[PDB]
C-alpha cells in the first residue's frame, strides 16, 4: 500500500549542489508530514530535515542548516532534498519518512520509509578497474579443493558486478565488498572454490562489468606452478 | 540534545533463544521511543512504537517496555527471520537513534581454511604488487591476520574485507590484501599470513618466497 | 517554542 521512492542520488564532487525527489503513493501525501533521514557507515542514522503537510514549518539538523532545503510539491505528491555546498560528511544513503498518523498523541516520529538513495561526495574521476587473477597453487588448495579468483582493482565509482564462466559457475563463489583505498578508488576480490583435479580440463573465467566506465573484462585464471 | 545509548553492538544467538536488546536515552523521554529492525540493503522497519505498541503484521514473539531513560526490546523465540540490525530512536526532541544491534546467527566452531596468492604477472608489470591471504568458512567472526615480510610484522599497508555470514551453513569468509610498490616488493624475500583463530589450536601461517610461486 | 514533535498532519 504505502510506498515511498527516493531518487536523484550519485556520485559528485564536493562544493557542488544536488537535488533528492521522494515520490509518494498509496496514502494521502498532502496530509502528511514527511522527514529525511541519512545513514553512513561511520555515523549511525542521523535525522536531516522535517516538512508539515502544507509546506510551513521546516526544521533541520544543526549539521545541513543553511545548506540543506526541505520543500515539496503536494500537487505532484513529490518531496524534495536541495543539498548545497556538498561535503565528503553528506556521504550517506538519504531516506525519506512519513510522519505518523495523527492521534491523541502531543509527539510524533515516523512509519514508514522509502528504499533510500546512495550520495557519494568525492573528488575522484571515473575510472574502470585493472582485473589480475589469483592463481590456484598448492598454497590454495585443501583436501581435493582448489581457491582461485580475481583481484578487481583501482575503479570508481561503485559498482562492479564480477560472474564467473559467464554465470554459468555460482556455487562456492564469494565476492567481497568493496574497499576504498586512500588513492580515492576501490577495490574488491572475487573468490571459488573448485574441485582440483578440474584444474587441468576445466576453464575457469571471471567476467567484470564496470558499467559507469563501460569497461567489461573477461579474465581466464590459469594455475600457476607454485 | 538527547543521546540514545544501545548495547549490546552485537549479539550471536541461536534460533529460538530469548534475546534482550537494552536502549538507556540520556534524558528522560516519557514513552516516545520505537524500535526498527534493518536487514542489508533495506530500509528500516518499524516493529515497536511508543515503547511497547506492536505495529501491523509484527509477529507476537517481540515485545517492548519502558519509560523514562530505560527501554528493552525483546524477541521471547528468536526466528530466523529475525537476524537482523535493530535500532532505537527517540522521538520526544528531534528524532535520535541508537548505534545499532546486529543479531547474528550462531552455530558451531569451524576453523578457516588459509590461502595465499602472490601477485600476478601482470600486476607487477604496472608497477604494484598485492598479495592476497583468504580465510574461507569459519565462525566466529573474530579472527587475527598478520602479514609478515621477511619475519617483521607489517601494519598500516594492508586491508580487510568479510562477506555477511553464508546463507546456507553461516559462515563468515574474509580477504585480507598486503599492497606495496613493486620495488619494495622486490626488497624482500618470504610473505606469510599467520591467521589465529579460535577453530585452531595453534596459530597457522601460510606463506610463499618472491619468485618461487 | 514551535514543536517539531508536534503533529505535523492536517489537523
Amino acid at each position: 500500500q504505502v510506498l515511498l521512492v527516493e531518487s536523484g542520488g550519485g556520485v559528485v564532487q564536493p562544493g557542488t549542489s544536488l537535488r533528492l525527489s521522494c515520490v509518494a503513493s498509496g496514502f494521502s501525501f498532502s496530509t502528511y508530514g514527511m522527514h529525511w533521514v541519512r545513514q553512513s557507515p561511520g555515523k549511525g542514522l542521523e535525522w536531516v530535515a522535517i516538512i508539515w503537510y502544507d509546506g510551513g514549518n521546516k526544521f533541520y539538523a544543526d549539521s545541513v542548516q543553511g545548506r540543506f532545503t526541505v520543500s515539496r510539491d503536494n500537487s505532484k505528491n513529490t518531496l524534495y532534498l536541495q543539498m548545497n555546498s556538498l561535503r565528503a560528511e553528506d556521504t550517506a544513503v538519504y531516506y525519506c519518512a512519513k510522519a505518523y498518523r495523527t492521534s491523541l498523541d502531543k509527539k510524533y516520529g515516523m512509519d514508514v520509509w522509502g528504499q533510500g538513495t546512495t550520495v557519494t561526495v568525492s573528488s575522484a574521476s571515473t575510472k574502470g578497474p585493472s582485473v589480475f587473477p589469483l592463481a590456484p597453487s598448492s598454497k590454495s588448495t585443501s583436501g581435493g579443493t582448489a581457491a582461485l579468483g580475481c583481484l578487481v582493482k583501482d575503479y570508481f565509482p561503485e559498482p562492479v558486478t564480477v560472474s564467473w564462466n559467464s554465470g554459468a559457475l555460482t556455487s562456492g563463489v564469494h565476492t567481497f565488498p568493496a574497499v576504498l583505498q586512500s588513492s580515492g578508488l576501490y577495490s574488491l576480490s572475487s573468490v571459488v572454490t573448485v574441485p582440483s583435479s578440474s584444474l587441468g580440463t576445466q576453464t575457469y573465467i571471471c567476467n567484470v562489468n564496470h558499467k559507469p566506465s563501460n569497461t567489461k573484462v573477461d579474465k581466464k585464471v590459469e594455475p600457476k606452478s607454485c | 540534545d538527547i543521546q540514545m545509548t544501545q548495547s549490546p553492538s552485537t549479539l550471536s544467538a541461536s534460533v529460538g533463544d530469548r534475546v534482550t536488546i537494552t536502549c538507556r536515552a540520556s534524558q528522560s523521554i516519557a514513552s516516545w521511543l520505537a524500535w526498527y529492525q534493518q536487514k542489508p540493503g533495506k530500509a528500516p522497519k518499524l516493529l515497536i512504537y511508543k515503547a511497547s505498541s506492536l505495529e501491523s503484521g509484527v509477529p507476537s514473539r517481540f515485545s517492548g517496555s519502558g519509560s523514562g531513560t530505560e527501554f528493552t526490546l525483546t524477541i521471547s523465540s528468536l526466528h530466523p527471520d529475525d537476524f537482523a540490525t535493530y535500532f532505537c530512536q527517540q522521538f520526544t526532541s528531534y528524532w535520535t537513534f541508537g548505534q545499532g544491534t546486529k543479531v547474528e546467527i550462531k552455530r558451531t566452531v569451524a576453523a578457516p581454511s588459509v590461502f595465499i596468492f602472490p601477485p600476478s604477472d601482470e600486476q607487477l608489470k604496472s608497477g604494484t604488487a598485492s598479495v592476497v591471504c583468504l580465510l574461507n568458512n569459519f565462525y566466529p567472526r573474530e579472527a587475527k591476520v598478520q602479514w609478515k615480510v621477511d619475519n617483521a610484522l607489517q601494519s598500516g599497508n594492508s586491508q580487510e574485507s568479510v562477506t555477511e555470514q553464508d546463507s546456507k551453513d553461516s559462515t563468515y569468509s574474509l580477504s585480507s590484501t598486503l599492497t606495496l610498490s613493486k620495488a619494495d616488493y622486490e626488497k624482500h624475500k618470504v610473505y606469510a599470513c599467520e591467521v589465529t583463530h579460535q577453530g585452531l589450536s595453534s596459530p597457522v601461517t601460510k606463506s610463499f618466497n618472491r619468485g618461487e610461486c | 517554542n514551535p514543536d517539531p514533535n508536534a503533529n505535523p498532519n492536517v489537523d
